[PDB]
């Protein structure tokens, strides 16, 4: 253990900013079953954490692409690597909920 | 300084004090 | 946008290991709901990322507790600082699926 | 450099070819 952290810490690393978070490929392509992908997933930096209030929602308000290298195996066929862009989320904020 | 305590923004130790 | 990402990193990288994540806390305690928490959040090291195998999963082999400081706040009443602790991943791995 | 490829251990190049 190390300890009690300390508050002022907790919030600041805690408030919704952009994060390192890996992301499943096959969570954002759901056309590719058939192509086994070498990783399955990717690092991207998105947002995560949580609001100041609870009628609040930690969301992206800007965003962007990320071309990444992945390797598409079949089974009974061969492999191959292959050029993949990804969406990341540049900037993020705290906005009163929806749905 | 006065008011200026945004819901969507950093809540410093004042802001915190009077939530 | 950079550029194309090396595939060496891209596995590197992605591979099932410890990284910084944030819990929210009513995940953890489900208990503890007329008590609002500030940061209702908190950044704990868990494993994420994806296996070298479909039939795998990403699970952590061993464990940990962290002290935290909260402060938990009630409708009409006051606000207090406490002491919180929370269960980390200190070693992650991959492993077949069972369910 | 023989067939030491565990299926959750770092697979390098040589594991990756003959996946």
């Amino acid at each position: 253990h190390h300890e009690v952290v300390k508050f002022m810490d907790v919030y600041q690393r805690s408030y919704c900013h952009p994060i390192e978070t890996l992301v499943d490929i096959f969570q954002e392509y759901p056309d590719e079953i058939e192509y086994i992908f070498k990783p399955s997933c990717v690092p991207l930096m998105r947002c995560g954490g949580c609001c100041n209030d609870e009628g609040l929602e930690c969301v992206p308000t800007e965003e962007s692409n990320i071309t990444m290298q992945i390797m598409r195996i079949k089974p009974h066929q061969g492999q191959h690597i292959g050029e993949m862009s990804f969406l990341q989320h540049n900037k993020c904020e705290c906005r009163p909920k929806k749905d | 300084g006065g008011n200026e305590c945004d819901i969507a923004r950093m809540w410093e130790w004042e802001c915190f004090e009077r939530l």
